[PDB]
């Protein structure tokens, strides 16, 4: 499910670089 | 202990034994005990 957000989110605070592996580090 | 799509899982089972050698010959089975969504990309142990 997803829906527009730029009416509650945009303003640079969202980043991004097996199945369901988040990769926290950096 | 098993690591398979985020899912860890922990099948045991407790039982009676006397001896002190080793693991003794017979037959017995280990029920799931626990199933945790963990997510960790995970490589090795090491107990306390």
């Amino acid at each position: 499910i997803a829906w527009n957000s730029n009416n509650l989110d945009s303003k640079y605070n969202y980043l991004y670089r097996k199945p369901f592996e988040r990769d926290i580090s950096t | 202990f098993k690591n398979i799509d985020g899912y860890f899982k922990i099948y045991s089972k407790h039982t009676p034994i006397n001896l002190v050698r080793d693991l003794p010959q017979g037959f017995s089975a280990l029920e799931p005990l626990v199933d945790l969504p963990i997510g960790i990309n995970i490589t090795r142990f090491q107990t306390l």
